[PDB]
């Protein structure tokens, strides 16, 4: 998918 | 993501079919 | 109207609808709401009678919560019935214990 | 104080629904939608007041907001003033997931995002708001 | 001049069993309510009527408790209410175990 | 915020209750009792409010919480 | 918001018993709360009785016996008298 | 046959035993009558309701469930006899 | 004076058996029931439940009376302690 | 007549908890009364909530908040955890 | 897992609780997990009580639980006694308290 890959808080800065 | 909150996201934001016909009419016009 | 047929002032249709929509029984007979409306009308008439007496006793022509509290706590049967309820702005009855009075 | 604000907001909700119905009928009767424009100043003044946001969320006025934002069956978009004011109000209030669930505004937001007759600035704001509302669900 | 201790007490008793106005200041009670509520969920509102109802209920409760306490104190053949009187009244009511 | 319940206020409440003489520890005892009462009632009210998902505790939440305890209150929409 | 209450009926009853006496709004609120409370008590007792006796219907017998259970002697007696009077007067006509 | 003044069947040693189970060490002589009156007023309040239930079921025997409901109405819930 | 009483207290607190005699209690119950409807029948379990409730109630009342009597710095329970207990309980 | 009681379920629970313990008939009567009483309390409070909120369905949220109202702190916490665990696993299965 | 109790890992009857909730006049509709949740709570509470009743019966060197041990368990637990403070237990006796 493409929409689900949007970043989260725990994703690398 | 996870399935249940994916369903919750669908509930909040919809699949678009509530206005997919509106979009189709807009593109037709 | 069904209140007129029974010689009542309280509503029969409203009470029947509230009994119907209150999840009380599968079906509701037609003599229950009339009887219950009559009981409620009797009780409110008693309450308002004593509260009007209490308000005249204070020389007022309009009933306030204080007179309701006095009427309730002054009537034995009502005070037993309304034993757990508190009335906002109702106050307390004047009551001074015997041993606290001066000498 | 606040019971009164809820009553006033409910009255505003009824007025907004009635105005939307009247404007829809007028468009169906060959007349322009004017009632929404007439009610717009009062709705704007109410929405701009921050302390009433809690009462708005307790009366779920966002349902009527979405009803106004919903395009009419003639495939005609609402007036640009209404869209701009409603977008500004949506930005100005702390919308949470529960409020979106009550109102279901996400569907209309996605429609606005996907549509092309919508102003590009409104398109960007819709994308931003949708991302912000998806933020709490995923973390 | 000077009054006998207990004469102004009885004057106040007569004065306060006549009136119905709330005897706690509104802002302190609101601050206390918010302080207590903040320990269960942050960012709560209360309606002003919710604070008013709470104040009415709390004062009615406290007055009933003080009446029972006075009864206990008079039972012990005294005039001064004491913490042991309160504890006994709350135990007999069934509030403290 | 529990020191906002001053000594004169407790004295006033005792005078309306008919109390003639008051010890010095009665004030702290009363503050503790009031705190317990308010804790229980507000906990019930917030439980109701959480069930309703509202941003305010309403007067209805307080009235139902008092009906839950058995302290039925008239004059607030019950 | 068209929400219902008993204010007009309480006012009519007041003018029926006390013609030259008014009522404040806070007391009208208290009387409405009182009516709702007593209704709730009576209906809950009637429901419990119906479920005890395995019946699907709330009739006037359940209401009468709930009144007897709830109110004290003289009050219950007068209330039952009133209810029976009203039921017979309503049933006699149509 | 009518029963007449059977309240004195609550003997003094019985009231003493109830007091000892309650933790009472020394008992005044007026207690026994006090207690008797109290008990009368209790039973008259419970029985009047139990009988009200029995009469409403159009029965002629007072059952255990009638007593259980009468107690439950006063907040006197009783486990062991049904419920 | 006061030791056999404590021994009996201990004994009776160790047990559960009913303290009022069963047949006098039955007669009392029938006598009281004779006012509300003539010639009623009673289940045995009804009388048993009535006796259990009555004894539990009286034991609680004697607990409150003992508390009041101790409060008065006494050891003897007197009728005014019962009256105070019933007043505070809210009993009429 | 087939009378319904929770006796066999209490035996099951007891053997789960105390394999080498037995229950008297009267203690089983008390336990049945307790179970019925708790069911009545919870269902009545759930109905009261549903009517308070103009709802016509009893969902697990109403039961959960009823348990929150009725039970004290630790009891409420453990019973809520147990119920959510059981509901989650019943849904999953 | 045919029975709904098995599908939830419970011992109490989900179906009977469902029937009583429906044929009990509580609300127009009933969920699907409300009976499950309530059965779980009831089973947990009965286990909670039976643990302490077994403890009390084992402290008295007895194999059978009687009303005395239930009374002891309830009146000795702070939370249970608060829950069951207005409940009379038949043949339960009193707590030794001098």
């Amino acid at each position: 998918p493409q929409r689900l890959l949007i970043p989260t808080v725990d994703d690398p800065g | 993501l996870q399935g249940e909150q994916y369903q919750e996201i669908i509930e909040i934001f919809g699949d678009g079919t509530d206005y997919q016909w509106t979009l189709d009419a807009e593109e037709e016009m | 109207t069904r209140s007129s047929r029974a010689g009542l002032q309280f509503p029969v249709g409203r009470v029947h609808r509230l009994l119907r929509k209150g999840n009380y029984s599968e079906r509701v007979g037609a003599g229950a709401p009339v009887y219950l409306a009559a009981v409620l009308e009797y009780l409110t008439a008693e309450i308002l009678e004593l509260a009007g007496n209490a308000a005249r006793d204070n020389k007022k022509t309009r009933i306030i919560p204080r007179h309701l509290q006095l009427a309730i706590r002054n009537d034995e049967e009502l005070n037993k019935l309304l034993g757990r309820v508190t009335i906002a702005q109702g106050g307390v009855l004047p009551n001074i214990q015997a041993v606290l009075l001066p000498k | 104080l606040e019971q009164m604000q809820d009553e006033l907001i409910q009255q505003l909700k009824l007025q907004m629904e009635e105005s939307a119905i009247r404007d829809a009928n007028n468009i169906e009767q060959g007349k322009p939608a004017i009632f929404k424009l007439k009610l717009l100043p009062k709705v704007k003044d109410i929405l701009l007041r921050a302390n009433l946001a809690d009462s708005i969320l307790d009366n779920n006025l966002l349902a009527s907001v979405r009803l106004w934002l919903e395009p009419l069956p003639d495939a005609s978009l609402p007036a640009y003033q209404i869209q701009k004011v409603l977008f500004d109000a949506i930005k100005s209030l702390p919308i949470k997931t529960s409020h979106l669930r009550e109102s279901g505004l996400g569907k209309v937001m996605v429609f606005y995002q996907k549509s092309k007759r919508v102003e590009p600035n409104l398109k960007r704001t819709a994308e931003k708001l949708i991302s912000d509302w998806t933020r709490p669900i995923m973390g | 001049h000077r009054y006998r201790p207990g004469t102004v007490a009885l004057r106040e008793i007569r004065r306060y069993q006549k009136s119905t106005e709330l005897l706690i200041r509104k802002l302190p009670f609101q601050r206390l309510v918010r302080e207590i509520a903040q320990d269960f969920k942050t960012d709560l509102r209360f309606q002003s009527a919710a604070i008013g109802a709470l104040q009415e209920a709390s004062e009615a409760y406290l007055v009933g408790l003080f009446e029972d306490t006075n009864l206990c104190a008079i039972h012990a053949k005294r005039v001064t209410i004491m913490p042991k009187d309160i504890q006994l009244a709350r135990r007999i009511r069934g509030e403290r175990a | 915020n529990i020191q906002g319940i001053t000594k004169p206020a407790i004295r006033r409440l005792a005078r309306r209750g008919g109390v003639k003489r008051i010890s010095g520890l009665i004030y702290e005892e009363t503050r503790g009792v009031l705190k317990v009462f308010l804790e229980n009632v507000i906990r019930d009210a917030v439980t109701y409010t959480e069930h309703a998902k509202r941003k305010t505790v309403t007067a209805m939440d307080v009235v139902y919480a008092l009906k839950r305890q058995g302290r039925t209150l008239y004059g607030f929409g019950g | 918001s068209r929400k219902e209450s008993y204010s007009i009926y309480v006012y009519k009853v007041l003018k029926q018993v006390h013609p030259d006496t008014g009522i404040s709004s806070k007391a009208m609120g208290i009387m409405n709360s009182f009516v709702n409370d007593i209704f709730e008590r009576i209906a809950g007792e009637a429901s419990r009785l119906a479920h005890y006796n395995k019946r699907s219907t709330i009739t006037s017998r359940e209401i009468q016996t709930a009144v007897r259970l709830l109110l004290p002697g003289e009050l219950a007696k007068h209330a039952v008298s009133e209810g029976t009077k009203a039921v017979t007067k309503y049933t006699s006509a149509k």
